[PDB]
């Protein structure tokens, strides 16, 4: 009716999306070689006729936390961890090369 | 002047063995005074 | 259910299996010729939401 | 693969009922004995082992079961709903009803006895065997049956369900009523 | 070799993000409520 | 002709009524997993239309399913799951359903006032010259 | 023609049925806790035929030893719907006389 | 119409009540080794389904049991122990029942708002004509 | 006759208030060994009744005690101990009394809603025609 | 006929839990 | 139809096909 | 109201009774020639319409 | 739905064999 | 000439959300 | 001429609506380190004006950002961090935005009261003399 | 004579206010060992009366102290202690004060409804005949 | 008449 | 149940004998 | 008045 | 204010550079 | 006019000479 | 209430009633 109902609704919906993004990181605390996902909000103004008073906010994933993870010593020959920065080349079930 | 009287609320609704209401006041419950 | 509820529930279910795996290892701490088991965690499917496809 | 003795133990309840729902088992060992009910619903099992014994009821709803071999003993009922059974073998000792709804069943054993209810609903069966005896309710709704044999016995109600019967049995004693 | 790399999730960083997302979510919900409250009031204009 | 406002306000009442029915179905089927992955319920939404060839009535042009991807959940326990233990759920967002409920109810009642006030103008017209 | 039966339509009978329906729903809510009571439903078309009955409601869930088949979620919704429709019937039947009086008096 | 909302929302109120009772029986049978009916209770789930038959009511199509294997526990001296000595207990998962308990309550209460929202629209629709 | 509704709701509230006081006396006497009358207190339960044969009021036809045995306690030095040193206590169950407290309050409040809603219908009938 | 019984916690129990008196449970069928 | 493994609320009898469930 | 209130109450009530049976076991640890009592729960379904 | 006869009560037996 | 679209919350958010079907938009 | 009052209250209601939308954007963008083009969001504020030289309508003459410094946060691992590891966030203050939400809504509703009261006064002037 | 009701309900408003102020004096002086009148404070209570013999007003006929003995405390080094070392404190019981606060407040409000409802019956009486 | 009801009068 | 004789006061004694 | 009534004046 | 040209539609771009 | 007032048009910027040049 | 022709006095709240 006032378009502020949807302006606030669109912000409340995005806050839920960012909450779910943070929830996946906490569900993946013990996952091996897992890079936490970063979450932020972007302001996108509604350009057009009239006073510039309506700006929307939508969540995005700007990047990931590429810091070194917590190394677990297992004493197993077939267990390796990357020192510092790096990746391991693997191909998934689709035969598509991807870094892990 | 045939009235009924007593302390309202918690004091009266206890059983008489509590002996919280003064006896003079408690006897104005049957219509006396 | 809001998706955040189920995403968190997967972590609770995953850690529950981890506790059961650890509990069996400590139970067989004196079993002759026993090999310890460890639970391996991995992330689930990642879905594009703000795109139709 | 196939079910082993140790894999069998992980699908049994306290009173001895084997639950194989959605499990990837293809064949059961011969001379198989189940203490209670048996459930093979939604299984890729296409054949039941010879000498199979079930202490309870056989549940194979919406499964891939196709062949049951003679000599099988079932104490309870047989539920083969939505399976791929095309024929019923002779000599099955059934202690309960036989539900064959929505199956490709085409042939039935002659003089078959059903100690409970019988279902041929929406089955491509063309004719019932001679001397059929049913102790419960008979549902033939939606099937291809249109002619009954010379003699049959139904101790309950007979439900046509929509199919048209033109040739009624000459010798028929009914304990209930006939419904279209 | 001989070791496994775990995840780098900062648990505190996620928890403090959660509490801020909750408060910002609740404040916008109040904005939705006051938006319909104003709309209901501005309906007696046509109530001759 | 004599009741042009009623046909427009009344059309809005019928139009906004459909949007509330659609919202009710979306909230009542937000947790209906059903079966398979293409027969799963999807959030439905009415489409309003205005043909401007005086008064322009509002006509509902059919119900359209949302294009949002289905909400996937990992649950290798539900018998209606799939190979990877996923059950796909309807793409119903509670926050957008609450906003539609607020918007539909208020807009519906706004047209009641216009239609009710339109009758008063017609009644006053009959009193001209009296 | 020109008789009250035709002037009032069936709105003269609907008000009575909505009152009977409200009474039955009130009985169901009150008797929700008393064991052995079976929820009673009223068939609208039956009183429609009576104008121109008192059935039982089959439960959606089993009892818990009481035998009481009253679902309080259903009763509240059915009481809300009946009350809303009852007011509309009063509006319909009330305006029948308002139009009828205006025709006779011409004012 | 707006009355169809009452049928649609009311169906969800009954639907969420079925899932609540199913969860209650799951929580009360999580440690029951024995059971009348010669069946070791297994976790039950209420599978909702949209009955399309605009307005799409939700119906419970039947209660479905869990596919997870029963939890086997070695209790050789129990009278219900098999030859190997293991007694079997239901596969009820506490965490999913608590999550179902929360979701069923939250979904139940948001269906009340829609019924309340449609009630006000009908009352205003009746004030027109007075 | 919506005035008959007031009798049914009014009788319902009286019945629920009786059950609440019975629950209050059970909680207050869950640990009482003695009594005025020389007999151990037994958990009380008012018996509701329905004279079904339109409006069927709910009536309380009397208070009936639970038949469960009195919980015996080994208190040999207690003055009221029997030959074997057991004193007997009321069979009040705490969990079942809390459910009665919750049930009696909710059933009381929902009958107020029916009475209030039925009151509006009668007032609306007074406005008919006029 | 008249139907009656104890409401609430005691009746919402399986019959094995003999909280309800025997004669009161009889009333829960029918009476006249 | 719908779900394939719905239960039946009728007590076990082993002689009568349960019609409570959508047996199609 | 909803019958799940009494369905859960009928479960919580039995847990206390099971707790009493275990309490009698621990009180009788020093008792002579005492045979321990086992506690189990039976699942009983309310069969009927619905 | 509705019916012309009262629905039956619910059976909660401790042993289904005895009903 | 017509002006049609989904009313409510599905259209009152930035197009980057991509909830409305392309054909309808 | 009370029709001037309608212009003044209408202009006031429009001004309050602009202020409310500005508050809505500040609450939604109080946590956004990014922006559409290239510039971090700064708390916006509408500017009211009175062109006093009868009635003086209130007109919004543009939106002006707050001059408070952006709140710098130490997020050195963030992609947008500067040479010192600081990222900047909007200067939206929760307490003053909540006051604007309360103040704008209460100011909006009281102008409706004046217009409604002024509407009645015009009607009574029409009925003067007859 | 509905104006007599205003004399009855209004009298209860004052009567329940006296019992509330009586409760406040008991709550505030439950730990006061000294006094300005050289007598230790005792739990005061109001006395209600009904001169039954149509409308019977409720009048407070005086405040009366409780008959419970004073609570003695062993404080041998207190300045006000006696030879045996005891000081005396008011006989105010917390639980009964809370019940009085709940009962008096609810009794005060239930007389407002009667006084408000009796007001409406008088206004409609003036409207009779027209 | 509920068989075996309690009474409300001193035993 | 409107009677003509005022109801008697309830009694809550310690012993029913001394009542 | 009430025999145990309290006075509102100083003792 | 009234005009002869219909008001332009708002943009709300995700990124201003993309346009 | 008010000084520092925001504009309701995309903000002419740097990349894409198009904006840096056209006034 | 009980209208009188002389203004009522103010209540006295002394810490000690002797000093009044």
């Amino acid at each position: 009716m006032d378009r502020a109902l949807f302006l606030a609704m669109s912000g409340a919906k995005q806050n839920m999306q960012a909450l779910q993004l943070r929830a996946n990181n906490l569900a993946n605390v013990s996952t091996t070689g897992f890079r936490a996902d970063l979450a932020q909000a972007r302001s996108m103004q509604a350009y057009g006729e009239g006073h510039p008073s309506r700006v929307f906010s939508m969540t995005e994933r700007p990047g990931h936390n590429f810091a070194q993870g917590s190394v677990i010593t297992t004493g197993r020959d077939l267990d390796v961890t990357i020192e510092g920065s790096g990746w391991i080349s693997v191909l998934d079930h689709t035969g598509k090369e991807g870094l892990t | 002047g045939n009235m009924v009287a007593g302390i309202p609320g918690a004091l009266s609704n206890q059983p008489p063995a509590d002996a919280s209401i003064p006896q003079d006041v408690a006897q104005m419950k049957d219509g006396s005074v | 259910m809001h998706p955040a509820l189920w995403v968190s529930k997967t972590g609770l279910d995953a850690q529950q299996t981890n506790i059961a795996t650890i509990s069996n290892n400590l139970a067989n701490a004196s079993t002759v010729g026993y090999k310890k088991s460890r639970a391996v965690f991995e992330d689930l499917f990642y879905q594009n939401i703000n795109q139709p496809g | 693969y196939e079910l082993d003795y140790y894999s069998k133990f992980g699908h049994t309840d306290n009173y001895g009922n084997l639950d194989l729902r959605n499990k990837p088992y293809t064949q059961l060992p011969s001379g198989f004995v189940v203490k209670g009910n048996l459930n093979i619903s939604q299984t890729p099992i296409k054949k039941l082992p010879k000498g199979l014994d079930v202490g309870g009821s056989l549940e194979a709803t919406n499964s891939a079961l196709k062949t049951i071999r003679s000599g099988t003993k079932i104490k309870g009922y047989a539920n083969l709903l939505g399976s791929k059974i095309e024929s019923w073998p002779r000599g099955i000792k059934l202690g309960g009803y036989l539900n064959l709804t929505d199956t490709p069943l085409k042939t039935l054993p002659a003089k078959l006895r059903v100690k409970g209810d019988l279902s041929v609903i929406r089955t491509p069966i063309s004719a019932l065997p001679e001397g059929l005896v049913v102790d419960g309710n008979l549902y033939i709704g939606g099937s291809a049956l249109q002619v009954f044999p010379d003699t049959m016995t139904v101790k309950g109600n007979i439900f046509l369900g929509g199919n048209k019967i033109t040739k009624w049995p000459s010798n028929l004693t009914l304990g209930g009523a006939v419904a279209p | 070799t001989g070791a496994i790399e775990g995840s780098n999730v900062n648990a505190v960083g996620e928890m403090t993000a959660l509490i801020d997302l909750q408060r910002q979510f609740e404040m916008q919900v109040k904005m939705m409520s006051t938006a319909e409250e104003m709309d209901k009031s501005s309906d007696s204009l046509l109530r001759m | 002709s004599l009741f042009n406002v009623f046909n427009v306000t009344g059309s809005a009442m019928s139009a906004e009524s459909v949007r509330l029915n659609t919202t009710s179905s979306n909230l009542a089927n937000a947790d209906s997993v059903s079966s398979s992955a293409k027969d799963t319920y999807k959030a439905r939404h009415a489409v309003f239309g205005a043909e401007l060839s005086d008064t322009v009535p509002v006509k509902v042009m059919g119900i359209v399913e949302s294009d949002k991807p289905l909400s996937a959940e990992y649950n290798p326990d539900h018998p209606l799951a799939n190979e990877e233990g996923y059950i796909y759920k309807p793409n119903v967002n509670v926050m957008e359903e609450m906003a539609n409920m607020i918007s539909a109810s208020r807009a519906y009642q706004t047209n009641v006032q216009v239609a009710d006030s339109s009758k008063q103008m017609l009644l006053r017209t009959l009193q001209m010259g009296q | 023609a020109i008789s009250f039966d035709n002037a009032l339509g069936i709105h003269q009978h609907t008000v009575g049925v909505r009152e009977r329906n409200a009474e039955v729903i009130s009985t169901n809510i009150a008797q929700a806790n008393t064991p052995g009571y079976k929820a009673r439903g009223l068939d609208f078309a039956k009183e429609l035929q009576a104008a121109t009955d008192k059935l039982y409601r089959l439960p959606t869930q089993p009892d818990t030893g009481d035998g009481n088949t009253v679902d309080l979620d259903l009763e509240r919704n059915l009481f809300m719907q009946n009350q809303i429709r009852h007011q509309a019937s009063l509006d319909f039947l009330g305006s029948k006389f308002k139009n009828l009086t205006k025709a006779i008096k011409g004012e």
